[PDB]
């Protein structure tokens, strides 16, 4: 309406900050969504856990279940896991919510990953941006940190394993402070009366209060400082070619976040995660072949499973194994931040940065992140041992062995092949860039040669055979239909054709627009 | 860069493509060191032992043959 | 193709023959009549090569002679544009992994892996299919 | 409860030689690595195996382990019985259980 | 130079062959333990639909029209004649398929099974390897559609056309078969 | 470990499940009646027999182990639906 946008202009005029935002420019890049998988991950997340908090009660006292799941009928439970049940068995849609809720948490975990490892290969995270980077790691480490409090606050039997081996038999173990610590956590030995409603406030407060103003500060500065891009025809350390906010931009991201929620909601419906029913309420007496948290803390899993028992006894004080992975999984924590300015000092580069490294001509960066990969890999599929014996015919003993084993060995040898790879990767352009494009078609020559009938990209000479070009980093055509060389059938719609007028005029039309973009963008 | 040549990695020039050999000697020489010491108070049982000294052969091995084909000339 | 044809036709022939002649010959003088198993298989072998040979004669009967059909042929005859030849492709290795997917999950009883398999097997196929057909981004 | 007939592949900790009552050895539950129930017993074997990490314990050498993250034997409790016929602990335990710590086992 | 015979033809008539021969060694197969079986060799529990049975046999004979009046339509090169005829032919396979199923669900229900019988083993493991080949032919039918509409038509897209043609007529000969010989001649 | 495992319990009737705790074949501890009583077993039995033919009320049985399946899931399933649509709703060069 016009009335109401004149007050609120005569009111607030903001009328130039708004045009600016308007007017704001992004690269469109598939691979610059990553980001916003995990935001809005994060939001349903948020929308999730605030409606799960109308119904559950974080206390340790013991009680008789007396429900609907027969089942488990007079058993000694907590209040907690009798909560989780009644969520569960009793509100109409509770089930569905914690699924959405526990896949939510998957997924925010997982694209986290994939987007730290778009970053890393890419070289976003060069001068101007490593406090980004530094910001990132610290998002990671907390929502790790977040969804392994999340999923222990229904207290039954595996997250109860879980939280005593992980949390309470590592901290008593550290050298000095050791039982102070695990102490001053639990109110005492392991099992209290504090934990689980410690564990709720950390989880539905501080941690997703702290999470959120992370995010706020990172999404400033990608804001502020303009986005990368990839090299290209118009493409340079000074401007940004891309869409603008307002019609193409904001209506892109909401598809995207509306498509994102319909896959959460697809899979929280249709797959079964966390049953917690078949489980019992947390015992210190029982137990079962059932281990391995949730995947995004599978790694600290696999390195306790198979590291060796290495421990020292001097006098009257005891340093035991699992110190040993603690300190690996501090020393990852450390180095996971430093590895801008560690880079920077190797190689003695201190310049601004704007455009985007492809992976292929970075190859010792790409060997470092295949290296760490498979590291990771390893570490994580030696988490699920049994599971792997089990299902796969492999002996127990044997599948450690082999983790141990391929813990030290694979990771260089991945090193070695990811060099070799992209250095011919970068042989293959080159080939590119001298000659033309194959086409695939022979032929014979009647004096009985058989030639391949390369097609140019630029200027041919005398004796026809082309120029060669510079490389510019940017990728180059290696199929003759990409261009547009065979394309274009008959407009009709699927069964039953347009008339030929139409279907002409739909192609010049096509064409000429074709023509005149890549002018627009190629001559300026 | 510290330096390789363009008729060794064609996009020398546009990112980090050289990374010392002294690194991955050394490194080799403890992995080795590692799988050697793995078998510290050894639980019941060897045929894990054939494995350890075999692979830990091998590494030293390839090693010592890239360290002496640098050394006579027939490496760069 | 007159001799890929009369090839073809030659071992139709003795595979007719034998198998007629086993399936005789096991009717009787055997312990418990036809063998039904190698009778079958010789039966069948006939057919494909039939099958074979039948395509080559009328694909052969409705053509003119070609530069390699032809003896007193010169090179410059064959002079001309033959087929389109793949160049380089990384698809086959895929749909390769694909079905020892499924193979394993078909040794090993894991209907989920069989599942997964067969739905690699669907996407690395499609993808050599329409390797050199996609057209450009249409953005 | 040990079959009588091996009986005699008892190994018998320097300081525990009378804490078993004839063919009972009741040692803890609690494992020495993490604190898990070692409860996977194979009893053709005579093997203690915990389902965390999976470390494993011979039921005939003073639960020692064998493989695995863990370092140090199960602690083992002695064992009698009353005039009533009941089984009965004979004392404590001659060490912690459960997991190390700087201060000792 | 041009070397009028084509290729692709070539190689899936002999890969046709090849083909053939594996349903050779399922016929062999079948053909044991039926001169083993004496007497009335379909067990009693054993009652074949015939009611069933001759019309989707019936509806695979018209697929192989359709798909025969789509490769004529192919080879004047129009294609959306093609995609009209294709697409009914990928309908009457598919319901082939749906009766097939059907069928073997009222056949377990009060019966035959693989582990059951011997008669079970070699029916089952005789019809179901054809019908995967039918859902074979279907995925062929559904991609050639596809890359029909992803480009320009050319011979080669008309080569495709033919050669799943003459595949969909060699897996309607061998159901031909296979139904003359366990229905009929029993 | 080195080789043995614990089977499945779902094809095992009632009666083939008491004479296997009576009995303790190999490997497996031999449950004394009068350790375990017989209405012990019986509860034992039914709750197994609940447990293996009981429908999942939440979806999909994933195996019935842990998370592991589930993260095979998440990462085969949603991640590679959220990137195929992430490649179709953007460019790329
Ligand atoms: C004249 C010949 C006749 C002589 C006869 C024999 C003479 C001596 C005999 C002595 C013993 C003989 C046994 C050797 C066998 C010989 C056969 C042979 O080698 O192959 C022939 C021949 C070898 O060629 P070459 O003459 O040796 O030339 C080598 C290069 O040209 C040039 O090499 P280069 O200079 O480029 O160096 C390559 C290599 C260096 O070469 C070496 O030194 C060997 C390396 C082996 C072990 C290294 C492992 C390091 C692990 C440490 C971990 C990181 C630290 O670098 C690497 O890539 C190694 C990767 C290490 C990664 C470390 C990166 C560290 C990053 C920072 C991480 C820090 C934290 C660590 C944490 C990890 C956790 C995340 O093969 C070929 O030429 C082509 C092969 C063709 C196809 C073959 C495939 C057939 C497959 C069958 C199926
Ligand atoms: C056990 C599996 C678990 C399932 C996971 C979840 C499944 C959900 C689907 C996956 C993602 C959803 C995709 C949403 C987009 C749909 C819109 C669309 O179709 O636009 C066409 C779109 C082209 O859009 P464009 O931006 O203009 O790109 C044109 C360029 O020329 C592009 O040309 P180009 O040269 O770059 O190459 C084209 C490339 C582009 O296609 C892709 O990139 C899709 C795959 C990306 C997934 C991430 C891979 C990561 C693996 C490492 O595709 C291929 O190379 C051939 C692959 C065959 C795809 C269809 C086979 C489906 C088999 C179903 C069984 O291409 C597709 O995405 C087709 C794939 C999806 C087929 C439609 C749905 C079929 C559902 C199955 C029926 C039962
Ligand atoms: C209840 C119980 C059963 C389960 C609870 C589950 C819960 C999470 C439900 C959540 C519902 C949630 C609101 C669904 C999302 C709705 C979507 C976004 C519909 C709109 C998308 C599309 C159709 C229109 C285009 C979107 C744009 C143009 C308008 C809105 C818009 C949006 C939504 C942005 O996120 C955005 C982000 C960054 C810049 C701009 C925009 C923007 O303009
Ligand atoms: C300067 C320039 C030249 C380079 C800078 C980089 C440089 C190489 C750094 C030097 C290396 C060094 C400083 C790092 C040593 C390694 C670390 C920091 C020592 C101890 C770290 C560790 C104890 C703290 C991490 C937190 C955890 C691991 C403590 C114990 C612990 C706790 C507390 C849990 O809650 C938990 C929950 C679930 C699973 C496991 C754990 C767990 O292990
Ligand atoms: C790239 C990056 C790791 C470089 C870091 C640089 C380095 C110097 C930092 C120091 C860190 C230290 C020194 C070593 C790191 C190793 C490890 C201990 C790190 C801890 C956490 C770490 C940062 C996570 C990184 C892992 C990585 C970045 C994930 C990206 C994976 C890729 C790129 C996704 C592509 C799409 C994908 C392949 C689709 C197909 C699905 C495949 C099978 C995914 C594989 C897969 C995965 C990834 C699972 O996590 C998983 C978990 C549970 C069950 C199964 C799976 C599973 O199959
Ligand atoms: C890997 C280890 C070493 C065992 C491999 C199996 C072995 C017996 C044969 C491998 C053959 C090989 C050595 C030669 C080359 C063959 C070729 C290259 C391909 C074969 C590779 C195989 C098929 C890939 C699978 C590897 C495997 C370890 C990945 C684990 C995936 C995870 C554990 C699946 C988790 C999972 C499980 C465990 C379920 O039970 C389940 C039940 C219902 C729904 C879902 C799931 C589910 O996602
Ligand atoms: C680091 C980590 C990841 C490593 C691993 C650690 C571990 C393993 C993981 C975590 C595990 C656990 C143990 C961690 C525990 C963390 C714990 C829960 C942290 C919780 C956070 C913390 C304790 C909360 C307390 C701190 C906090 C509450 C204080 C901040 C105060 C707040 C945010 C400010 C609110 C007020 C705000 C809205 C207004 C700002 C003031 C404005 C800008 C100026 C005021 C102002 C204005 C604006 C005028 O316009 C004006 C006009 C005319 C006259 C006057 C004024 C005027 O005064
Ligand atoms: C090998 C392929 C064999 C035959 C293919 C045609 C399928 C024909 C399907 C008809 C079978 C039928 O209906 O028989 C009913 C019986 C009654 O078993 P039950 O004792 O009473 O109950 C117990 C039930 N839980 O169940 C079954 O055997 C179910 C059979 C499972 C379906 C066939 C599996 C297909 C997988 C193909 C492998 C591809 C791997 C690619 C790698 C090269
Ligand atoms: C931000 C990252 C978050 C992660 C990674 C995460 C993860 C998890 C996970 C995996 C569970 C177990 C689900 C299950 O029962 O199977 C859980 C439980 C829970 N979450 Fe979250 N969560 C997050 C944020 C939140 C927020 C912001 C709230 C509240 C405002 C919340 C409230 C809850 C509650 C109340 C439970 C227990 C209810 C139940 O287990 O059924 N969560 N969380
Ligand atoms: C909850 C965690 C995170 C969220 C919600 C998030 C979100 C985003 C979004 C939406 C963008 C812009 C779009 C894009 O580039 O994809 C972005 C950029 C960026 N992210 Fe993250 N991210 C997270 C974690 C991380 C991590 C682990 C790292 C390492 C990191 C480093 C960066 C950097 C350096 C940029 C700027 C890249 C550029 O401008 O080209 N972030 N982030
Ligand atoms: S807790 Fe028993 S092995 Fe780690």
């Amino acid at each position: 309406l016009a009335r109401q946008a004149e007050d609120i202009d005569t009111r607030y005029h903001p009328s130039a900050a708004l045009r600016r935002q308007l007017n704001k420019v992004f690269p469109t890049h598939w691979s610059f969504l990553l980001g916003e998988i995990a935001l809005y991950s994060f939001v349903v997340l948020l929308i999730t856990g605030v409606y799960l908090t109308l119904f559950f009660d974080p206390s340790m006292v013991d009680v008789t279940y007396n429900g609907v799941y027969q089942p488990l009928r007079g058993v000694e439970m907590s209040r907690a896991y009798q909560s989780a049940l009644d969520i569960s068995f009793e509100v109409r849609g509770g089930l569905f919510v914690r699924q959405i809720h526990h896949w939510a948490a998957l997924m925010f975990a997982a694209a986290i990953m994939v987007h730290l490892a778009r970053i890393f290969f890419t070289g976003a995270f060069r001068r101007p941006r490593e406090t980004n980077w530094v910001i990132g790691s610290l998002l990671l480490i907390l929502a790790m940190f977040e969804g392994y409090f999340g999923y222990s606050l229904p207290d039954d039997l595996l997250s109860g394993l879980g939280l005593r081996a992980a949390l309470s038999s590592i901290t008593l173990g550290m050298p000095v402070i050791g039982t102070w610590l695990h102490w001053a956590l639990f109110g005492g030995d392991f099992p209290g009366t504090i934990l689980i409603p410690r564990l709720y406030a950390l989880h539905i407060l501080l941690l997703p209060g702290i999470i959120l103003a992370l995010i706020g500060l990172h999404l400033a500065l990608v804001w502020f400082q303009k986005h990368t891009q990839f090299p290209g025809p118009g493409r340079t350390e000074h401007n940004v070619v891309g869409v603008r906010v307002m019609p193409v931009f904001a209506f892109k991201s909401g598809a995207f976040f509306a498509a994102i929620v319909g896959v959460l909601g697809l899979m929280g419906g249709l797959l079964q995660i966390n049953p917690i029913w078949n489980l019992g309420p947390y015992k210190p007496s029982q137990v079962s072949a059932g281990s391995q948290p949730d995947f995004y803390m599978m790694w600290t899993e696999g390195l306790a499973r198979i590291w060796p028992p290495w421990e020292f006894y001097f006098w009257h004080h005891t340093i035991p194994a699992p110190v040993w992975v603690a300190v690996i999984m501090g020393l990852v924590f450390v180095l996971l931040p430093a590895y801008p300015f560690l880079e920077k000092r190797f190689t003695g580069d201190y310049a601004h940065h704007n455009l985007l490294q492809r992976p292929r001509d970075v190859p010792v960066r790409t060997a470092i992140g295949a290296m760490a990969i498979a590291f990771y890999m390893v570490l994580t599929l030696a988490a699920m041992n049994d599971i792997i014996a089990l299902k796969f015919h492999i002996s127990l003993n044997a599948t450690t062995w082999i983790g141990r084993i391929g813990m030290v060995i694979l990771p260089p040898f991945v090193y070695f092949i990811t060099y070799r790879w992209c250095i011919g990767l970068q042989r293959s352009d080159r080939s590119v860039l001298e000659h033309g494009v194959e086409t695939g078609i022979i032929k014979r020559l009647p004096h009985g040669a058989y030639i391949e009938l390369h097609q140019p990209l630029g200027p041919v000479d005398e004796h026809g055979h082309p120029i060669p070009l510079q490389y510019q980093g940017a990728p180059l055509p290696k199929r003759m239909n990409k261009l547009g060389s065979a394309g274009s059938p008959g407009s009709g719609s699927f069964l039953f054709a347009d008339s030929a007028a139409e279907d002409a005029a739909l192609r010049e039309a096509g064409h000429a627009a074709e023509q005149r973009a890549l002018a627009a963008l190629r001559e300026h | 860069h510290t330096g390789v040549d363009v008729e060794d990695v064609p996009s020398a020039e546009w990112g980090w493509s050289h990374m010392p050999i002294g690194v991955m000697h050394i490194g080799g020489l403890l992995s080795a060191a590692f799988l050697l010491v793995m078998m510290r108070g050894n639980h019941v049982g060897h045929v894990e032992d054939w494995f350890l000294i075999g692979f830990a052969a091998v590494i030293v091995a390839l090693v010592g043959r890239n360290w002496w084909l640098r050394r006579r000339g027939w490496i760069r | 193709m007159h001799i890929e044809a009369r090839l073809f036709e030659i071992l139709t022939a003795f595979f007719a023959l034998a198998a007629v002649v086993y399936a005789v010959l096991t009717a009787m003088f055997a312990t418990g009549g036809v063998e039904w198993a190698g009778t079958t298989a010789l039966v069948l072998t006939t057919g494909l090569t039939l099958i074979t040979g039948t395509f080559f004669r009328f694909v052969a009967r409705r053509l003119d002679t070609r530069p390699e059909d032809y003896e007193d042929a010169e090179i410059s005859d064959g002079a001309g544009e033959l087929g389109f030849f793949a160049p380089h492709s990384w698809w086959p290795i895929l749909i390769s992994l694909s079905f020892s997917t499924a193979a394993v999950g078909a040794a090993l009883w894991l209907p989920w892996l069989i599942a997964a398999g067969v739905a690699f097997v669907i996407t690395s196929v499609c993808g050599l299919v329409f390797e050199y057909y996609w057209g450009p981004e249409k953005h | 409860r040990i079959k009588p007939s091996d009986l005699g592949r008892v190994v018998k900790r320097k300081g525990q030689e009378s804490f078993n009552f004839g063919e009972f050895f009741a040692f803890t539950k609690v494992c020495s690595h993490l604190g898990c129930p070692s409860s996977l017993y194979e009893q053709q074997s005579y093997r203690i195996l915990c389902p965390c990490h999976q470390s494993q314990f011979d039921a005939l050498h003073f639960a020692k382990p064998i493989f695995g993250p863990a370092a140090r034997a199960l602690a083992q409790l002695p064992i009698t019985i009353d005039t009533d016929g009941y089984l009965v602990a004979n004392g404590d335990f001659v060490e912690p259980v459960g997991p190390a710590f700087w201060e000792r086992t | 130079s041009l070397n009028r015979p084509n290729m692709v033809s070539v190689g899936t008539i002999v890969w046709l062959s090849s083909e053939l021969m594996f349903f050779a060694g399922l016929f062999a197969m079948y053909f044991t333990a039926r001169a083993q079986a004496g007497g009335a060799w379909p067990p009693e529990p054993t009652e074949l639909n015939l009611a069933l049975a001759v019309p989707v046999t019936l509806v695979l004979i018209a697929s192989s029209f359709t798909c025969q009046m789509g490769v004529f339509a192919a080879e004047r090169g129009d294609v959306f004649g093609l995609r009209r005829w294709y697409v009914i032919t990928f309908l009457m396979g598919l319901f082939f398929v749906l009766g097939q199923g059907y069928e073997y669900i009222h056949l377990v229900e009060h019966g035959t099974t693989i582990p059951g019988s011997a008669y079970g083993s070699v029916f089952y493991l005789a019809t179901g390897f054809h019908g995967l080949h039918v859902i074979g032919g279907l995925v062929a039918f559904v991609l050639l559609l596809a890359r029909t509409k992803m480009s320009k038509f050319t011979p080669a897209q008309a080569t495709a056309a033919i050669v799943v043609s003459y595949y969909w007529h060699f897996v309607d000969i061998v159901w031909i078969a296979l139904f003359a010989t366990i229905y009929f001649v029993r | 470990s080195s080789g043995k495992y614990a089977p499945d319990l779902a094809p095992a009737n009632e009666q083939q499940i008491l004479t296997a705790m009576l009995t303790g074949p190999q490997n497996m501890p031999k449950f004394s009646n009068r350790q375990l009583s017989f209405e012990a077993k019986k509860d034992i039995i039914a709750y197994v027999k609940v447990a293996t033919e009981a429908r999942q009320p939440g979806g999909y049985l994933l195996g019935g182990f842990g998370p592991a399946p589930e993260g095979m899931a998440m990462w085969i399933i949603g991640m590679v639906a959220a990137i195929g649509l992430a490649l179709w709703i953007g460019a790329r060069s």
